[PDB]
């Protein structure tokens, strides 16, 4: 209750403050006032064009070594175990794994940006 | 006078302090005005002391510094970047260029002054002015807009 | 080859075009002894032909296609 | 200059050179702003006889560009040449030829 | 003669003091450091800034600033109406009339300088042949309008009866120079 | 000798003149004239036609080598058929020497581009095309580059005049920096600063 | 009276580089239009090349014709690359400029200026 109490007050916070932001000063907007900004000429092109990505398989990556985490990280109590060699073992066999599959892809330029 | 107008008086000082006491530039410049203009940024005089901190985009300026020669073809650019600021706006125009062509007065591709171009506020004259002398029109600026009774004028209004 | 459609749809964008009096049109009115046009008139018509017939027109063909009967059989042995 | 020991030492020390001997801010080291007046020397026409400014007219001995070869004018087993002989290689630094 | 600023001699071979020197410096990041300690010394320094307008900036009497037209000790004006100023000034910002005054003397009707289109370049005042115009110290004169920066004569008399006391001081410890 | 004159040495007029004679008789068909001046400077005036030859062979030449293009400019003299005299200011740094190239052109004769031979030659032809109107055959891109966009006429001719034409000012009825006939507060002073007196003997023109 | 040609020995090419141009100017129009926020519409954009082109109209010397189709190249490749903005592309209006009167009776009550 006191969590949600806080959440519920920084929210308030934050509401107040870009309220009396945006409703305390002077409003004078026109078209060139809000025209997008292209260091002071007009865009060419719409910024909602397709925009290439050069590290689309490291985020890929990025998805696998993220679950790779999720996995990891039940380890403070999979510590605690009674058969802690069974654990040391699947934890160094998990963390062999993430470790030969980056080296794999380290090997083979995926980690290098494309163009 | 009336009690409420000391109090509108009041607040017009908390507003006109807060607004001169930060005074953030565009990031730009033109020429050897914007050259002496690093060199008020530079240790020496500290704009940043005074309170003054140079920000990239228009949008977080509250003045502009016209330094230097304002072109023909840079003129639209110029006044888009004007207009992109907000609108407790300033202009502060530095040097013979900016104020009325200077040396290139006469010249086809110069536009004789940046007032033709957007409302200057205060004029910084030199070739170039120093970064003694700019900071002095930094100060007249801080001066003026001290001046500024706007709640007053409303409650006359 | 569709010569009807093709005919009546190159009479019905020269009735679109609004320099035209749609009265004093024909197949075989002459678009500068006639409509009294000139050639940037002309080779607006021929840009509108080819905006509404989806194929490229060249210049060489501009100045012999004069009349709507030309145009009408240039893309009838065009097409 | 007016650092104390301590805070001296911990400059030198974090900067690894030797600050207080080479310090960017001018104390008394810089000449007087007031100075004694001038007497500037004089050139060397300045002298009352010889010096006649027709054997000192640099500026009239310009003549017009002599015309080696004309389509007007001239109307027209030696070796090959160049506009100069090929320049000297630069010889190695030997105050420091390697940074 | 001439240096190379990358290139080096020969080569270090391979040592294992060196391996382990070239590891610390990678994983430890030793440049970094040092960078750092470099950073913490100006930090320790005492700052350059001086307090403006309370303390200013030094100048030499060379300097050129706002423009001025001084006088004789008589109080008669320097200015012969002589043009040599219009004629020199690069940016032709001075305008000059004139006529014959009620004695006779050869006095400006009219002297203008547009300090929005004077370069400072004070070719004006060593054009002068009886030290009028000059380039007095004065540089904090800016304006808030750009009409008061297009100074008359008036505005350039009241500028050499107010800086008098110091543009005779400046010529006084330069003219030997010039 | 004398402290005000400047020192001469007749070595690198000798030099050039022998190597002016050089490339005269390597190109007769596009050589018109070959000058040394007294500043012991180098010029060779040739056809039009011949500028690609001619940069050519004194870029590629082994007795020439002048590898390094200094700059490409134009001068606008209007009182002869072809007003624009083309200058090609060359450097060679394996003989240390320079090398001037002239040709000439009008206002409706291109002449060849030598962006083939020197990729500067881009921006200094953009910039002759964009302030005198010489166009330049086979340019990759050629365009203004230093007047504004929509500027009518080339600024460095003699006829254009020193204001130019439109002056642009913020027009607040359409919000918008526009472009108006030229009108000045205060109009260009000239000066008439020639004296009636022949000041250089050696430059008499012989009477018409 | 016997010159050197620039791209056309005579004026019928010229003709035809004119036309040419005149086509991409006018599928031009409406894409920049669009593309600039212009008040104008796409009619009056048409009527400005075409009375640009009007004026032009006049020359008969194919060296002058290849270089009007040659800097008329050149602004079509300013307008499709946005270089020109939209205040370059209206200067073609001259609308806050007044014009100047043709007739004798308004030059005489304006000014000396003929
Ligand atoms: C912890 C260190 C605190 C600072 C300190 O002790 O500095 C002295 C001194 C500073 O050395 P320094 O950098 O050579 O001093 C600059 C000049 O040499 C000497 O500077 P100066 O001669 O230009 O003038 C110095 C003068 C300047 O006097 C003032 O500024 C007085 C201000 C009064 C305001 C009312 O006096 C001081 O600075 C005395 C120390 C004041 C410390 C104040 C700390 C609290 C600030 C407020 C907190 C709230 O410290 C040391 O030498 C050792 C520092 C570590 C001590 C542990
Ligand atoms: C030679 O050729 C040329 C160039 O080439 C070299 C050029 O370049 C050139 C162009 C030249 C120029 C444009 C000149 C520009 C000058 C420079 C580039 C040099 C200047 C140097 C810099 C800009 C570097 C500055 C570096 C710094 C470290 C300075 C720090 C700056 C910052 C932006 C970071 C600090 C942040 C700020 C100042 C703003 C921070 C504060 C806030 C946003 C406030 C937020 C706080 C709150 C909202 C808190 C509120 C809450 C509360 C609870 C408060 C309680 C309130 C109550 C009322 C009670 C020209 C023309 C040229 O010819
Ligand atoms: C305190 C600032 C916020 C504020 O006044 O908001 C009201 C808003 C502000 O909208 P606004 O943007 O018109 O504010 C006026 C301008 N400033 C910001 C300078 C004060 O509305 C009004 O003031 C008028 C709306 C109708 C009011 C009808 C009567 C209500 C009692
Ligand atoms: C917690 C961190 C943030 C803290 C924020 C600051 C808190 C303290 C604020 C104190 C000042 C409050 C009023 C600020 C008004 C700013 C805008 C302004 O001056 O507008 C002038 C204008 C003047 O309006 P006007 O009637 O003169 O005309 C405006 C329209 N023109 C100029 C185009 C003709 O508005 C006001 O005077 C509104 C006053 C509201 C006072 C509220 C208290
Ligand atoms: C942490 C350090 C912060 C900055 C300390 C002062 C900087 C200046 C020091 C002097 C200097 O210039 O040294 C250069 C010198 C480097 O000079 P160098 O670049 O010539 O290298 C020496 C030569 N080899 C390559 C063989 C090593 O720095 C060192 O010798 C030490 C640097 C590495 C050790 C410090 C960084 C790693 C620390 C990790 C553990 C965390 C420590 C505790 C942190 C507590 C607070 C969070
Ligand atoms: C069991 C396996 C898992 C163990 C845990 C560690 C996990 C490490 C994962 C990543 C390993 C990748 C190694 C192969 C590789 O991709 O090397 C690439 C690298 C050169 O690539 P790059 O860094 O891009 O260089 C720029 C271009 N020259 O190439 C190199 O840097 C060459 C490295 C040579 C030395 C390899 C390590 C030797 C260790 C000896 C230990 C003795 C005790
Ligand atoms: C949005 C607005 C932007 C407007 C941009 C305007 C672009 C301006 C481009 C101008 C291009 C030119 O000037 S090329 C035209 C000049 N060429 C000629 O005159 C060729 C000779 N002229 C003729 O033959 C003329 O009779 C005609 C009318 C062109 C053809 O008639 P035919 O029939 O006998
Ligand atoms: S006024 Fe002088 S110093 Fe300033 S931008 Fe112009 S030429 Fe440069
Ligand atoms: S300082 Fe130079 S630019 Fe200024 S008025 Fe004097 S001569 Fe003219
Ligand atoms: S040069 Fe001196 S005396 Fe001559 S007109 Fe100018 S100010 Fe007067």
């Amino acid at each position: 209750m006191n969590l949600y109490t806080v959440i519920f007050i920084n929210i308030l916070l934050s509401l107040t403050l870009i309220l009396v932001a945006f409703w305390l000063p002077q409003m004078n907007l026109y078209s060139e006032k809000a025209n997008p900004y292209e260091c002071g000429f007009d865009p060419t092109s719409s910024a909602r064009l397709p925009f290439s990505m050069k590290f689309f398989l490291v985020a890929i990556t990025f998805l696998l070594f993220d679950l790779e985490i999720a996995l990891l990280l039940p380890l403070p109590w999979a510590i605690q175990t009674i058969k802690t060699s069974t654990m040391m073992i699947m934890a160094f066999i998990l963390v062999t794994i993430l470790s030969l599959g980056l080296a794999y892809e380290w090997t083979q330029k995926g980690l290098e940006w494309t163009e | 006078r009336s009690r409420a107008e000391y109090v509108v008086t009041k607040l017009d000082d908390l507003i006109n302090w807060a607004r001169r006491s930060s005074l953030w530039p565009m990031t730009f410049g033109l020429a050897c005005c914007a050259v002496e203009m690093m060199h008020m940024a530079a240790p020496r005089y500290d704009m940043d002391r005074f309170g003054v901190v140079f920000r990239a985009s228009p949008r977080q300026a509250d003045v502009m510094i016209v330094a230097g020669t304002l072109t023909n073809k840079m003129a639209p650019a110029l006044r888009k970047v004007y207009d992109q600021m907000p609108e407790p706006r300033y202009v502060v125009s530095m040097g013979s260029c900016a104020n009325g062509g200077g040396y290139y007065h006469y010249s086809y591709s110069v536009v004789r002054g940046c007032d033709r171009i957007v409302p200057v506020d205060i004029y910084v004259p030199g070739c170039p002015p120093t970064a003694e002398a700019l900071l002095y029109g930094i100060l007249q600026l801080q001066r003026k807009i001290k001046r500024e009774q706007k709640l007053k004028i409303w409650y006359r209004r | 080859l569709t010569l009807d459609g093709i005919k009546d749809r190159v009479l019905y964008v020269l009735k679109l075009y609004d320099k035209i009096d749609p009265e004093k049109l024909s197949v075989n009115s002459h678009f500068m002894k006639d409509l009294g046009l000139d050639s940037l008139d002309q080779v607006e018509i021929i840009m509108a032909m080819e905006d509404e017939f989806g194929f490229e027109i060249p210049d060489i063909d501009a100045e012999k296609l004069m009349c709507p009967q030309e145009i009408v059989d240039y893309i009838a042995d065009k097409k | 200059a007016s650092a104390t020991r301590v805070i001296q030492k911990l400059r030198n020390w974090a900067s690894g050179q030797d600050l207080q001997a080479k310090l960017q801010l001018r104390y008394q080291e810089i000449a007087k702003r007031t100075q004694p007046p001038p007497k500037l020397p004089v050139g060397p026409s300045h002298k009352l006889s010889n010096n006649y400014y027709c054997t000192r007219d640099g500026r009239r001995e310009v003549v017009p560009p002599s015309i080696i070869m004309s389509s007007q004018k001239a109307l027209v087993e030696k070796k090959a040449v160049t506009p100069a002989p090929p320049m000297k290689r630069w010889e190695l630094s030997k105050d420091q030829p390697y940074l | 003669t001439y240096k190379y600023v990358n290139k080096k001699e020969q080569e270090s071979e391979v040592d294992m003091k060196s391996a382990t020197d070239n590891a610390a410096r990678i994983l430890m990041w030793t440049e970094l450091i040092r960078g750092l300690g470099m950073t913490l010394s100006y930090l320790f320094r005492e700052p350059a800034t001086i307090n403006y307008p309370f303390e200013k900036g030094p100048l030499s009497p060379r300097f050129r600033g706002e423009h001025a037209l001084r006088r004789y000790p008589s109080g008669e004006e320097r200015c012969i109406a002589c043009k040599l100023c219009e004629a020199i000034c690069p940016a032709q910002a001075i305008t000059i009339e004139a006529e014959p005054r009620a004695d006779g003397s050869r006095r400006t009707t009219r002297y203008d300088i547009d300090m929005t289109k004077c370069i400072y370049c004070g070719f004006c005042q060593e054009a002068c042949p009886v030290d009028a115009i000059v380039e007095g110290p004065n540089f904090e004169f800016s304006t808030e309008t750009h009409e008061e920066l297009l100074y008359n004569k008036e505005k350039l008399l009241n500028n050499g009866d107010k800086w008098e006391a110091e543009i005779a001081a400046n010529i006084q410890a330069d003219y030997l120079y010039r | 000798k004398r402290p005000t004159v400047r020192p001469r040495s007749d070595v690198t007029h000798k030099q050039l003149s022998a190597f002016g004679e050089y490339v005269a008789e390597i190109l007769p068909k596009y050589v018109q004239q070959v000058q040394v001046s007294c500043l012991d400077e180098l010029e060779i005036c040739i056809h039009p036609d011949g500028v690609i030859p001619t940069l050519t062979f004194l870029r590629d030449h082994t007795n020439a080598q002048f590898k390094s293009l200094a700059d490409l400019t134009a001068v606008d003299v209007p009182t002869r058929q072809n007003r624009f005299e083309i200058v090609y200011n060359l450097l060679s740094l394996r003989f240390n020497s320079r090398i001037r190239v002239k040709t000439y052109a009008d206002e409706l004769t291109p002449i060849d581009s030598i962006v083939s031979v020197h990729i500067a030659a881009n921006w200094y032809e953009r910039e002759v095309w964009d302030m005198f109107g010489v166009f330049f055959f086979n340019h990759p891109d050629l365009r203004r580059i230093l007047t504004d966009y929509g500027f009518e006429g080339h600024p460095f001719r003699k006829d254009f005049p020193l204001t130019g034409y439109v002056e642009l000012r913020y027009d607040d009825e359409v919000k918008r920096v526009v472009a108006e006939p030229v009108e000045l507060a205060q109009e260009f002073r000239k000066f008439d600063l020639n004296s009636p007196w022949e000041a250089f003997p050696a430059y008499r023109q012989p009477p018409e | 009276t016997s010159v050197k040609p620039i791209f056309s020995r005579d004026l019928n090419e010229a003709k035809r580089r004119v036309r040419e141009l005149y086509r991409a100017w006018y599928r031009e129009v409406p894409n920049t239009v669009h593309l600039m926020q212009l008040d104008i519409t796409v009619k009056q954009g048409r009527d400005k090349v075409r009375e640009m082109f009007m004026k032009n109209a006049h020359v008969t010397d194919p060296r002058v014709v290849d270089l009007l189709v040659i800097k008329g190249k050149m602004e079509l490749q300013e307008t499709i690359k946005v270089w020109k903005q939209r205040t370059h592309v209206m200067r073609f209006f001259h609308e806050t400029e007044t014009p100047r009167p043709k007739d004798f009776l308004s030059k005489f009550y304006m000014g000396h200026d003929p």
